[PDB]
DNA sequence: AGACAAAACG
RNA sequence: GAGAAUGUCGGGGAGCCGAGGUUGUGAAUUGCUUUCAAAAAUUUUGAAAAGCAAUUCACAAUAAGGAUUAUUCCGUUGUGAAAACAUUCAAGGCGGGGCAACUCGCCUU
DNA sequence: CGTTTTGTCTCGGCTCCCCGACATTCTC
């Protein structure tokens, strides 16, 4: 009598919607894998368990490998020590604290790469960061 | 008050028409819901696909069809083989015969029908045979 | 500053601060492409293999071996094109929705398909901003128009319209403008 | 250029490169147009070609020319002029073009003049069209198209009138020429399907001599509420209603324990079905039922075109002149006499033996095809083209499971019994947090926290739990703690001991635990043992799912006991449930159905676990719903019940027998030509 | 690790004493213990009925050995007709030979022994067919 | 807001 | 009644994107419970492990699943037994558009 | 076991096709 979405094919739609929007993302996660190996940026811990001829840029099944975290002998790792370091250090010219997780790095190397050069492994994983986060965008544009 | 099974001639009268009489009697059966032994099934099957040399497609649409609508199958009893048996030594019939007669007294049929098998004759005080095309 | 490092400084300013969902939910991705553009400048100024052209050549066969119209475009650029507007930031446009148009009702076309059949193509409406749709419209209404007197209520036309060229002088006059009223059209005939 | 590159990049580049073949500056030339609006989306009636051809024949003057008539219009020009004979060109043609004399007539001229010359109609003439059996309606159906009408609700009813009404021309007229002598149609924002439904039934009920030209076939005659209420007054269908629905309220004062759902009348020396203020929001005599459709139905049936032209033009403006139309339908202007004798005992006699159908959705897995371009080797060159996806891709046509996900869990402080687990999932703290509620969160040290929080707020959550009271509780966590420190306090994982199955079981979907969705427990399987007894379950979506991939049955034919399955049941299915001292066990004989019989016949409508509600197949909405405070209801809490409405109170599983019935209503049960057929079919 | 299943005719070399080194081969499959369809059995006593004419009571007293002893019965499925329908589809093979499949599948059975079977086939992604005697 | 699915309460 | 044109109000379908939330992996910090495992006066303090979490960050999945390597996808819609379909669907040619892929029109079967 | 109570994914932008209802002018 109001009207509310009051159809079966709109509920299919959005789903379908939400589902080709992830899968996008996928393929673009998996061509940034690609590009990367092919340069030569990963992490060797990480492109081991990525599929390169098959199933293309793809994990291996049954993994969830971190690019950052490495598992040696059941232990996990923090992969870029010196740039922990350099944000500690950082933090402590700030004066709040010294013990800050190790994820926290990405940001103090997305400041540093701005103007001082960066592990290439840093570089990957800012890149994949970037990728996760697009931001918001019309296809017309037309500058008001 | 009795269960009552068949055998496959029934079956096969039923799906025969040549014989407008025999054919409308076997029908008359299936109206009742008969029990059934899935030796009857495999059996049904078998001549079946030779005799008339009917798809396999559609004689298992078919035996889908009656087994899920007309007629109810019997699950075999494990103890099918010792009591045939111990059927064999007191009745001389052939093994297939004696075989669906075990089963069906092992589900407690109470009739079974059927014309190849010496037609009043009780199994073991157990089942009597009906011949119902007389 | 980038928002990279605004994120940085909020954070240190603020260890407890919640970045996802709270602090940046979503900004124009211009601020995204800026900073990504920067960091890769600078970066490539450093990492030799952001400059090795068999690299570029490598990376574009791995993604288009078999599209060799892209795999040449792309060959004219740079390790910064092929990662902010190729992969990251390559959105696609709208699928095109003029196979929906409806069709005309007055022409077809017949054709004979494989299966020696024949059957009949439709062709689709006129997109009504189309010039020949708009003198179709002027001409219409054009021969639509007729005029009264506000006084009697008298069918006063037949005598400022009446001869071909009264009508060709009002179709030029309705040819230069884009929307006519009834000051307009009155003031035409010097009526008012 | 304009209207085709709608890109700006494209177009830029388009203006420019515009500029370039035309010597014209690309200085000023693309400032103008680089801010052109673009053109608004809208599209006219004819294409191109036809506004080309049209265009000739309306331009006069200088921009009027005898050469740009395309060859066969300037023929029928030829022709018009000459006023010689051809058979595409009508007399009403020369009536209208005899002025069109000479070809200099041929100026100025209109749409519709200028339209027929082009094509040779005048303008669209329709079709009008007859059906001349069943085999052009199902076409009709075969051929539609969905998404073709307003909006899903009124498609969905006008295609199901379309089967129903084949239907019914198969069983009483073998789908024979001109069965149906008249059909009269009501509705009672539906209005839309008052023209569609109208114009497409005219193709059944047409004549092809002449007469009958329209829209519609004149013998369509839409009715009106007026008609309808008045005759159901005057006929005393309204008693045969009101006798009909009365034992529900009789049966509601039982309950109630009172007499105010049923109030004596002496003028009739009845009861009537009455409902106490406090209950009459919206209750309505009619509308708690399946059968009033029907009545309403038979009531418009025998509803003559005399009798809509007189009670919708009831203005004579001489009683002489409507006097007649009175004396032939109304007794003396008091009622109307009834179509025949018995009307009202044939009404009432039909009406209680009326097996309401309902339509079934059960759509579990369906085939789908995929499309996806990719690059094809053929004759050496490699071009894109779309390839189909292989192998059997089945897609699955309901809901897997609801959309919280949660974690599983293990409190030792908690008893567990076999065949549950424990699954916690995140909630934000707010005012709904009591103790009887704080006692379901996982972690103890929070329980201990708000706990004490809560305590020191006089117990009152509203006021500890308000975003108030959590700010100044995080601000504070130190006084509630035993003085030892603790993070902030924003979300807390409550748990829940229940049986919920995991997502998937690939990757960490196997950390995933769900519930069914709703409207997802479509099948409940009944099976029997040797002894006699009933046994029954609920299949899982997931189940059936495999076991219909698998090309078996959806409901297993053996539970794990070894118990056979009698049947199985789904919502709206119709069940028989027999009399207490009835032993059905090959009754059949479904045909002998009176008001006895039909009177016993239910509607599954929702299941659970072991546990299958019915609600009798007649019943449409109940005369009170169940609210929590004054704790009544037609059916209960539920709305519905496991056993009879009547005294006998049985329950239905133990005894029902499932029935199938027809588009119009029929039971259908095993004969003789039925099992003939079977293998019939196959011979 | 494996759930493996044996046909007729691995039981009929194991009978047939011809072929020395096939009859050894057979004899060591049922060393193993191996999963047997009840409609192996029966059509075993058949083929020992008519092609080698044994009496009724040897052959039911070595179809009692064997099942007591060697091998052991899968118990009939009762979605083995649904089942043989759905594989007729994409498989065609002779009905019987079906069946046999459909029941082995049904029980989860990874492995089934037979040569007129199409050796090295695999059965919808379930059980592979292993040809022993090579 | 509605009504299913199942916990929760006796 | 039908058709053409121009406005107002609604409805339907499809498409390109965005931000969270949830579950799980790892980490930083702080807790509750149990057990070990000591010191001390059944009770108090300390190390370790396990269960449950909290605050914050990086990452994985987001209908089970099935394709594919195109900058492609199918999976909650309808019909109904064919487990088959609808929701893409011919050929040419003459042009417009672009860094080109690709896109927009015209003409004849 | 029989009955009642309870919880159930949520929010933003923009574009491009179609249909219908109601008005106005005109024609058949
Ligand atoms: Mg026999
Ligand atoms: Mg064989």
């Amino acid at each position: 009598g109001k009207g509310n979405s009051v159809s079966q094919t709109a509920e299919r739609t959005k789903y379908r919607s939400v589902r080709r929007l992830r899968e996008r993302f996928l393929l673009r996660r998996e061509r940034l894998h690609r590009v990367l190996y092919i340069l030569n940026f990963l992490p060797e811990h990480y492109a081991s368990q990525i599929d390169f001829e098959k199933r293309l840029g793809k994990f291996k099944v049954e993994t969830e490998p971190k690019l950052v975290w490495k598992n040696t002998d059941g232990q996990f790792s923090f992969l870029f020590q010196n740039s922990f370091n350099e944000m500690l250090e950082d933090f402590k010219a700030a004066g709040q604290e010294l013990k800050i997780p190790y994820d926290w790095t990405i940001y103090h190397l997305r400041k540093k790469a701005i103007s001082q050069k960066i592990e290439k492994e840093e570089l990957a994983w800012i890149l994949l960061n970037f990728n996760h986060k697009r931001g918001y965008y019309q296809l017309r544009g037309e500058d008001f | 008050l009795d269960k009552i099974a068949i055998d496959t001639n029934i079956l096969l009268y039923a799906y025969d028409n040549r014989d407008l009489d025999k054919q409308d009697r076997a029908v008359e059966i299936l109206l009742k819901k008969p029990f059934v032994t899935q030796l009857v099934v495999f059996e049904f099957i078998k001549v079946l696909e030779r005799r008339f040399k009917m798809d396999k497609k559609e004689i298992t649409k078919l035996t889908i069809k009656l087994l899920k609508e007309v007629i109810i199958p019997l699950s075999l009893h494990r103890d099918i083989y010792n009591y045939s048996q111990f059927l064999l030594q007191r009745y001389n019939f052939g093994l297939s015969d004696i075989l669906v007669l075990s089963d069906s007294i092992l589900n407690n049929c109470t009739i079974l029908l059927s014309e190849d098998m010496c037609n009043g004759m009780i199994v073991d005080k157990k089942l009597k045979i009906v011949n119902p095309f007389l | 500053k980038t928002v990279g490092t605004y994120i940085y400084e909020t954070l240190l300013q603020n260890p407890k601060q919640k970045i996802k969902g709270k602090l940046v939910r979503t900004i124009e991705r211009k601020f995204y492409k800026e900073e990504l553009r920067q960091i890769l400048e600078k970066q490539k100024e450093f990492h030799q293999e952001l400059q090795s052209d068999d690299l570029y050549n490598d990376c574009i066969r791995e993604l288009y071996r078999n599209n060799e119209v892209h795999q040449l475009t792309l060959r004219k650029k740079d390790f910064v094109h092929l990662f902010m507007e190729d992969i990251i930031f390559y959105q696609r446009p709208l699928r095109s929705q003029k196979s929906s148009v409806s069709n005309c009702t007055l022409e077809f076309r017949k054709y004979k398909g494989e299966n020696g059949a024949e059957h009949t193509q439709y062709l689709k409406a006129i997109p009504k901003s189309n010039p020949y749709y708009q003198e179709f419209r002027l001409w219409q209404w054009i021969f639509n128009l007729n005029l009264y007197t506000k006084d009697n209520d008298e069918n006063v036309t037949k005598v400022f319209l009446n001869t071909t060229q009264d009508f060709e002088n009002l179709f030029e006059f309705l040819n230069t403008r884009k929307e006519v009223d009834q000051k307009a059209l009155l003031k035409h005939f010097k009526l008012n | 250029i304009i209207y085709s590159v709608n890109d700006k990049v494209e177009y830029e580049k388009a203006l420019k490169s515009f500029a370039r073949k035309h010597h014209l500056d690309e200085s000023s030339f693309f400032e103008a147009f680089r801010k052109f609006p673009p053109f608004k989306s809208e599209y006219g009636s004819f294409s191109e070609k036809a506004i080309k051809k049209l265009l000739p024949l309306m331009r006069l003057g200088k921009y009027w020319n005898y050469a740009e008539i395309d060859k066969y219009s300037r023929e029928r020009i030829q022709k018009i002029i000459t006023g010689e004979y051809d058979e595409n060109i009508k007399d009403k043609v020369r009536e209208k073009s005899v002025h069109l004399t000479i070809e200099n007539d041929f100026q100025g001229l209109q749409l519709w003049l200028a339209q027929y010359i082009v094509y040779g109609r005048h303008s669209e003439a329709s079709m009008i069209g007859k059906w001349n059996s069943a085999n052009d309606l199902e076409v009709f159906l075969k051929d539609f198209k969905q998404h073709s009408l307003r909006n899903p609700i009124v498609e969905q009813v006008i295609t199901e009138t379309l089967r129903v009404v084949k239907d019914i021309w198969l069983k009483y007229g073998n789908g024979t020429k001109d069965f149906f002598n008249e059909i009269h149609i009501e509705l009672g924002d539906t209005r839309y399907i008052s023209k569609y439904i109208s114009g497409i039934l005219s193709n059944i009920v047409r004549v092809e001599d002449g007469s009958d030209e329209g829209v519609n076939s004149k013998n369509i005659v839409p009715g009106n509420g007026k008609i309808t209420t008045q005759l159901k007054q005057d006929w005393g269908l309204n008693d045969v209603w009101n006798d009909l629905i009365l034992p529900r309220f009789e049966r509601m004062n039982q309950l109630t324990n009172s007499k105010d759902f049923t109030a004596w009348n002496e003028n009739h020396q009845k009861f009537l079905p009455t409902v106490p203020i406090e209950f009459s929001k919206g209750f309505s005599k009619k509308r708690i039922d399946h059968r009033h459709h029907a009545l309403d139905a038979l009531v418009i049936a025998c509803a003559t075109t005399d009798h809509v032209n007189l009670l919708n033009n009831q203005s004579a403006k001489s009683d002489t002149k409507r006097y007649d139309l009175k004396k032939k339908l109304m007794k003396f202007p008091k009622q109307f006499l009834k179509p025949w004798e018995k009307f009202t005992v044939d009404a009432k006699h039909n009406l209680e033996s009326i097996i309401v159908s309902f339509k079934q959705n059960l759509r579990v897995i369906n085939k789908a095809t995929n499309y996806y371009e990719k690059y094809v080797e053929k004759d050496g060159t490699k071009n894109k083209e779309r390839v189909e996806q292989a192998g059997t891709n089945w897609a699955i046509r309901k809901p897997m499971h609801k959309d919280t996900v949660s974690g599983k869990v293990d409190l030792p402080w908690v008893k567990v019994p076999k065949g549950k687990i424990l699954t916690a999932t995140r909630k934000s703290l707010d005012s709904s947090f009591d103790l009887k509620s704080i006692g379901s969160i996982t972690d103890t040290g929070i329980q201990k926290i708000l706990k004490n929080y809560l305590a020191f707020k006089d117990g009152n959550p509203e006021l500890a739990f308000s975003p108030e009271g959590i700010d100044d509780l995080n601000k504070n966590i130190e006084k509630y703690n035993d003085g030892k420190p603790h993070q902030p306090i924003n979300k807390v994982r409550v748990f829940e001991l229940g049986s919920k199955f995991q997502v998937g079981q690939t990757g960490n979907k196997k950390g995933k635990y769900v519930e069914a969705a709703k409207g997802t427990n479509l099948f409940f399987a009944v099976y029997e043992d040797e002894k006699g007894k009933r046994s029954y379950e609920t299949i899982p979506l997931n189940e059936v799912i495999e076991r219909q991939k698998q090309g078996l049955t959806s409901v297993p034919l053996e539970n794990e006991k070894g118990s056979r399955l009698l049947f199985d049941l789904s919502p709206n299915d119709l069940v028989y449930v027999p009399e207490i001292d009835e032993n059905i066990d090959s009754n059949f004989v479904f045909s002998n159905l009176n008001k006895e019989k039909i009177s016993r016949i239910y509607k599954v409508e929702k299941t659970s676990g072991t546990e299958c509600y019915f609600v009798r197949q007649d019943i449409a909405y109940l005369i009170k719903q169940y609210d929590a405070k004054t704790k009544i209801g037609e059916l209960e809490s539920q709305n519905k019940l496991q056993v009879t409405m009547t005294d006998d109170r049985i329950r239905i599983t133990d005894t029902c027998v499932k029935i199938n019935c027809d588009r119009l209503g029929n039971i259908n049960f095993i004969t003789k030509e039925k099992i003939k057929q079977i293998f019939n079919e196959f011979r």
